[PDB]
Protein backbone atom coordinates (compact mmCIF):
# COMPACT_ATOMS: atom_id res chain seq x y z
CA UNK A 1 0.00 0.00 0.00
CA UNK A 2 1.29 3.16 -0.52
CA UNK A 3 0.90 3.81 3.14
CA UNK A 4 3.37 1.49 4.11
CA UNK A 5 5.82 2.71 1.53
CA UNK A 6 5.28 6.19 3.00
CA UNK A 7 6.54 5.31 6.40
CA UNK A 8 9.98 3.72 5.13
CA UNK A 9 12.31 4.91 7.64
CA UNK A 10 15.13 7.19 5.59
CA UNK A 11 17.05 8.08 8.85
CA UNK A 12 16.94 9.09 12.19
CA UNK A 13 17.74 12.44 13.47
CA UNK A 14 20.80 13.42 16.14
CA UNK A 15 17.47 14.61 18.19
CA UNK A 16 16.18 11.04 17.73
CA UNK A 17 13.65 12.19 15.44
CA UNK A 18 12.46 9.98 12.24
CA UNK A 19 12.50 11.18 8.23
CA UNK A 20 10.26 8.48 6.82
CA UNK A 21 9.84 8.56 2.96
CA UNK A 22 6.75 10.36 2.98
CA UNK A 23 8.50 13.28 4.27
CA UNK A 24 10.43 13.50 1.15
CA UNK A 25 7.81 12.30 -1.24
CA UNK A 26 4.63 11.91 -2.61
CA UNK A 27 3.48 8.58 -3.06
CA UNK A 28 0.61 7.22 -5.07
CA UNK A 29 -0.18 4.26 -7.31
CA UNK A 30 0.15 5.58 -11.00
CA UNK A 31 1.74 4.17 -14.42
CA UNK A 32 5.03 2.74 -15.39
CA UNK A 33 5.24 5.84 -17.65
CA UNK A 34 3.34 8.38 -19.03
CA UNK A 35 4.94 9.35 -22.69
CA UNK A 36 1.17 8.54 -24.11
CA UNK A 37 -2.19 10.11 -23.96
CA UNK A 38 -4.96 7.72 -24.91
CA UNK A 39 -8.24 9.52 -25.61
CA UNK A 40 -11.65 7.40 -26.64
CA UNK A 41 -13.79 10.12 -28.01
CA UNK A 42 -12.40 12.47 -25.80
CA UNK A 43 -12.28 10.39 -22.56
CA UNK A 44 -9.45 8.71 -20.63
CA UNK A 45 -9.09 4.97 -21.81
CA UNK A 46 -7.31 2.17 -22.33
CA UNK A 47 -7.07 -1.03 -24.58
CA UNK A 48 -5.66 -3.93 -26.28
CA UNK B 1 52.90 3.07 -7.24
CA UNK B 2 54.43 6.16 -7.65
CA UNK B 3 50.63 7.60 -7.55
CA UNK B 4 49.34 4.99 -4.58
CA UNK B 5 47.22 3.40 -7.22
CA UNK B 6 46.16 -0.04 -8.39
CA UNK B 7 44.41 -1.75 -11.54
CA UNK B 8 41.31 -1.87 -9.51
CA UNK B 9 41.71 1.77 -9.07
CA UNK B 10 42.11 2.45 -12.97
CA UNK B 11 39.40 -0.62 -14.00
CA UNK B 12 36.54 1.64 -11.63
CA UNK B 13 38.19 4.83 -13.01
CA UNK B 14 37.47 3.61 -16.60
CA UNK B 15 33.66 2.16 -15.53
CA UNK B 16 33.15 5.53 -14.31
CA UNK B 17 34.48 7.88 -16.82
CA UNK B 18 33.45 5.31 -19.89
CA UNK B 19 30.45 5.27 -19.28
CA UNK B 20 26.87 6.31 -21.27
CA UNK B 21 24.35 8.00 -18.60
CA UNK B 22 20.50 7.82 -19.04
CA UNK B 23 19.50 11.28 -17.80
CA UNK B 24 15.83 11.77 -18.37
CA UNK B 25 14.54 14.86 -20.36
CA UNK B 26 13.40 18.54 -19.60
CA UNK B 27 9.97 18.56 -19.53
CA UNK B 28 9.88 14.98 -19.07
CA UNK B 29 6.23 13.09 -18.67
CA UNK B 30 4.70 13.50 -15.93
CA UNK B 31 5.08 17.16 -17.22
CA UNK B 32 3.60 20.14 -15.34
CA UNK B 33 0.82 22.50 -16.45
CA UNK B 34 2.15 24.84 -18.59
CA UNK B 35 5.37 23.32 -19.90
CA UNK B 36 6.48 24.63 -23.55
CA UNK B 37 9.84 22.89 -23.69
CA UNK B 38 10.65 18.87 -24.27
CA UNK B 39 14.17 17.89 -24.52
CA UNK B 40 16.51 14.98 -23.75
CA UNK B 41 19.31 15.50 -21.01
CA UNK B 42 22.91 14.05 -22.71
CA UNK B 43 25.32 13.26 -19.54
CA UNK B 44 28.15 11.11 -20.11
CA UNK B 45 28.81 9.51 -23.86
CA UNK B 46 31.18 6.69 -24.22
CA UNK B 47 34.70 7.54 -24.94
CA UNK B 48 35.53 7.15 -29.10
CA UNK C 1 -3.19 -32.85 24.28
CA UNK C 2 -5.32 -36.13 24.38
CA UNK C 3 -8.29 -37.45 22.26
CA UNK C 4 -11.01 -35.18 22.54
CA UNK C 5 -9.14 -32.12 23.11
CA UNK C 6 -7.66 -32.32 19.21
CA UNK C 7 -11.10 -32.62 17.99
CA UNK C 8 -12.47 -29.25 20.10
CA UNK C 9 -9.18 -27.34 18.65
CA UNK C 10 -10.05 -27.88 15.13
CA UNK C 11 -13.64 -27.70 15.59
CA UNK C 12 -13.22 -24.03 16.91
CA UNK C 13 -11.15 -23.36 14.36
CA UNK C 14 -13.18 -24.36 11.76
CA UNK C 15 -16.28 -22.43 13.22
CA UNK C 16 -18.34 -25.86 13.82
CA UNK C 17 -20.96 -24.94 16.75
CA UNK C 18 -22.72 -27.76 17.35
CA UNK C 19 -20.06 -29.81 17.06
CA UNK C 20 -17.81 -27.38 19.67
CA UNK C 21 -21.07 -28.02 22.27
CA UNK C 22 -21.44 -32.17 21.21
CA UNK C 23 -17.35 -32.24 22.25
CA UNK C 24 -18.22 -30.08 25.60
CA UNK C 25 -21.01 -31.94 26.29
CA UNK C 26 -18.95 -34.97 26.05
CA UNK C 27 -16.25 -33.38 28.55
CA UNK C 28 -13.38 -32.31 26.44
CA UNK C 29 -11.13 -29.23 27.75
CA UNK C 30 -11.85 -26.11 27.53
CA UNK C 31 -8.12 -25.21 27.67
CA UNK C 32 -6.54 -27.72 25.26
CA UNK C 33 -3.67 -26.30 23.61
CA UNK C 34 -1.72 -27.12 20.41
CA UNK C 35 2.12 -26.78 20.42
CA UNK C 36 1.99 -23.33 19.74
CA UNK C 37 0.12 -22.88 23.14
CA UNK C 38 -3.65 -21.83 21.55
CA UNK C 39 -6.17 -23.13 23.27
CA UNK C 40 -9.81 -23.14 21.46
CA UNK C 41 -10.49 -19.60 22.40
CA UNK C 42 -7.16 -18.40 20.91
CA UNK C 43 -8.44 -20.22 17.76
CA UNK C 44 -11.45 -18.78 17.72
CA UNK C 45 -10.85 -15.40 17.92
CA UNK C 46 -8.21 -15.89 15.44
CA UNK C 47 -11.25 -16.68 12.92
CA UNK C 48 -13.81 -14.71 14.45
CA UNK C 49 -15.82 -17.34 15.76
CA UNK C 50 -18.11 -15.01 17.75
CA UNK C 51 -20.65 -17.92 18.62
CA UNK C 52 -17.42 -20.59 19.55
CA UNK C 53 -15.89 -17.57 21.24
CA UNK C 54 -19.59 -17.44 23.66
CA UNK C 55 -19.81 -21.29 24.06
CA UNK C 56 -15.97 -22.07 24.64
CA UNK C 57 -16.76 -18.78 28.10
CA UNK C 58 -19.63 -20.09 29.23
CA UNK C 59 -18.17 -24.01 29.59
CA UNK C 60 -14.96 -21.94 31.62
CA UNK C 61 -12.23 -21.60 29.11
CA UNK C 62 -9.59 -19.64 30.56
CA UNK C 63 -10.26 -16.02 29.17
CA UNK C 64 -6.62 -14.70 29.87
CA UNK C 65 -5.11 -18.16 28.31
CA UNK C 66 -1.26 -16.94 27.06
CA UNK C 67 0.42 -18.88 23.72
CA UNK C 68 3.75 -19.73 23.81
CA UNK C 69 5.05 -16.21 23.24
CA UNK C 70 3.07 -14.73 25.92
CA UNK C 71 -0.18 -13.78 23.24
CA UNK C 72 -3.78 -13.66 24.67
CA UNK C 73 -7.10 -14.30 22.36
CA UNK C 74 -7.91 -10.36 23.51
CA UNK C 75 -4.81 -9.63 21.46
CA UNK C 76 -5.76 -11.98 18.70
CA UNK C 77 -9.30 -10.60 18.39
CA UNK C 78 -8.09 -6.82 18.99
CA UNK C 79 -5.26 -7.35 16.21
CA UNK C 80 -7.59 -8.49 13.52
CA UNK C 81 -10.76 -6.34 14.03
CA UNK C 82 -13.31 -8.45 15.53
CA UNK C 83 -14.88 -6.06 17.93
CA UNK C 84 -17.66 -7.84 19.27
CA UNK C 85 -15.24 -10.85 20.02
CA UNK C 86 -13.33 -8.20 22.00
CA UNK C 87 -16.70 -7.06 23.78
CA UNK C 88 -17.32 -10.90 24.56
CA UNK C 89 -13.85 -10.92 25.98
CA UNK C 90 -13.82 -8.03 27.64
CA UNK C 91 -17.30 -9.06 29.52
CA UNK C 92 -16.09 -11.50 30.67
CA UNK C 93 -12.93 -10.94 32.63
CA UNK C 94 -10.30 -10.77 29.39
CA UNK C 95 -6.80 -8.58 30.97
CA UNK C 96 -6.78 -5.68 29.11
CA UNK C 97 -3.37 -4.76 29.72
CA UNK C 98 -1.75 -8.20 28.67
CA UNK C 99 1.28 -7.90 27.28
CA UNK C 100 3.11 -10.61 25.32
CA UNK C 101 6.80 -11.82 25.53
CA UNK C 102 7.63 -8.43 23.14
CA UNK C 103 5.10 -5.82 25.60
CA UNK C 104 2.57 -5.89 22.97
CA UNK C 105 -0.59 -5.12 24.57
CA UNK C 106 -4.28 -5.31 22.99
CA UNK C 107 -4.43 -1.70 22.28
CA UNK C 108 -0.66 -1.04 20.46
CA UNK C 109 -2.45 -4.08 18.43
CA UNK C 110 -5.86 -2.29 17.89
CA UNK C 111 -4.03 0.50 17.31
CA UNK C 112 -1.55 -0.56 14.89
CA UNK C 113 -4.14 -2.12 12.13
CA UNK C 114 -6.49 0.62 12.86
CA UNK C 115 -9.31 -0.69 14.60
CA UNK C 116 -10.78 2.68 16.15
CA UNK C 117 -13.87 0.94 17.44
CA UNK C 118 -11.81 -1.57 19.13
CA UNK C 119 -9.53 0.85 20.75
CA UNK C 120 -11.88 2.72 22.36
CA UNK C 121 -13.97 -0.38 23.63
CA UNK C 122 -9.92 -1.42 25.21
CA UNK C 123 -10.02 2.41 27.13
CA UNK C 124 -13.65 2.23 28.04
CA UNK C 125 -12.07 -1.46 29.82
CA UNK C 126 -9.27 0.00 31.54
CA UNK C 127 -6.08 -0.21 28.61
CA UNK C 128 -3.26 1.93 29.98
CA UNK C 129 -2.79 4.38 27.08
CA UNK C 130 0.96 4.81 27.84
CA UNK C 131 1.68 1.09 28.16
CA UNK C 132 5.06 0.34 26.07
CA UNK C 133 6.10 -2.47 24.63
CA UNK C 134 9.87 -3.59 24.33
CA UNK C 135 11.09 -0.46 21.86
CA UNK C 136 9.28 1.88 24.05
CA UNK C 137 6.11 2.40 21.44
CA UNK C 138 2.82 3.29 22.85
CA UNK C 139 -0.71 3.11 20.82
CA UNK C 140 -0.09 6.88 20.22
CA UNK C 141 3.61 6.18 18.91
CA UNK C 142 1.69 4.07 16.68
CA UNK C 143 -0.79 5.92 15.58
CA UNK C 144 1.48 9.19 14.47
CA UNK C 145 3.62 6.48 12.28
CA UNK C 146 1.03 5.00 10.73
CA UNK C 147 -0.26 8.49 9.98
CA UNK C 148 -3.76 7.92 11.60
CA UNK C 149 -4.66 11.18 12.16
CA UNK C 150 -7.96 9.84 14.17
CA UNK C 151 -6.99 7.23 16.16
CA UNK C 152 -3.80 9.62 17.13
CA UNK C 153 -6.66 12.23 18.35
CA UNK C 154 -8.55 9.44 20.29
CA UNK C 155 -5.38 8.56 22.18
CA UNK C 156 -4.63 12.08 23.28
CA UNK D 1 4.42 19.21 -33.83
CA UNK D 2 7.99 21.52 -34.23
CA UNK D 3 10.67 20.24 -32.32
CA UNK D 4 10.45 20.03 -28.54
CA UNK D 5 6.52 20.60 -28.45
CA UNK D 6 5.26 18.84 -25.56
CA UNK D 7 2.98 16.94 -24.45
CA UNK D 8 0.26 19.54 -24.16
CA UNK D 9 0.67 21.24 -26.85
CA UNK D 10 0.45 18.39 -28.87
CA UNK D 11 -3.28 17.25 -27.00
CA UNK D 12 -4.74 20.80 -28.07
CA UNK D 13 -4.44 19.84 -31.65
CA UNK D 14 -5.64 16.43 -31.41
CA UNK D 15 -8.47 17.40 -29.09
CA UNK D 16 -9.39 19.85 -32.26
CA UNK D 17 -8.91 16.76 -34.48
CA UNK D 18 -11.36 14.64 -32.72
CA UNK D 19 -13.69 17.68 -32.56
CA UNK D 20 -13.55 17.97 -35.74
CA UNK D 21 -14.31 14.34 -36.43
CA UNK D 22 -17.26 14.42 -34.28
CA UNK D 23 -18.75 17.50 -34.96
CA UNK D 24 -18.48 18.17 -39.26
CA UNK D 25 -18.60 14.49 -39.55
CA UNK D 26 -21.41 13.50 -37.13
CA UNK D 27 -23.22 11.62 -39.58
CA UNK D 28 -20.06 9.51 -40.79
CA UNK D 29 -18.02 9.10 -37.29
CA UNK D 30 -18.40 6.67 -34.56
CA UNK D 31 -15.29 7.01 -32.71
CA UNK D 32 -12.11 8.71 -32.13
CA UNK D 33 -8.84 7.20 -30.63
CA UNK D 34 -6.41 9.64 -30.23
CA UNK D 35 -3.11 8.35 -29.45
CA UNK D 36 -0.52 11.36 -27.80
CA UNK D 37 2.98 10.11 -28.13
CA UNK D 38 3.19 8.56 -30.98
CA UNK D 39 3.44 8.63 -34.87
CA UNK D 40 4.26 6.37 -37.64
CA UNK D 41 6.98 8.96 -38.41
CA UNK D 42 8.59 7.86 -34.36
CA UNK D 43 7.53 8.84 -31.11
CA UNK D 44 7.60 11.63 -28.89
CA UNK D 45 5.61 14.58 -27.19
CA UNK D 46 5.53 16.53 -30.35
CA UNK D 47 3.90 13.53 -32.29
CA UNK D 48 0.62 11.49 -32.35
Amino acid sequence: STEEFGKILLKVNQDGSRVLLRDVAKIELGGENYDIIAEFNGQPASGL
Amino acid sequence: NKFQLTPVDVITAIKAQNAQVAAGQLGGTPPVKGQQLNASIIAQTRLT
Amino acid sequence: GSDLGKKLLEAARAGRDDEVRILMANGADVNAADVVGWTPLHLAAYWGHLEIVEVLLKNGADVNAYDTLGSTPLHLAAHFGHLEIVEVLLKNGADVNAKDDNGITPLHLAANRGHLEIVEVLLKYGADVNAQDKFGKTAFDISINNGNEDLAEILQ
Amino acid sequence: LPAGATQERTQKVLNEVTHYYLTKEKNNVESVFAFNGFGFAGRGQNTG
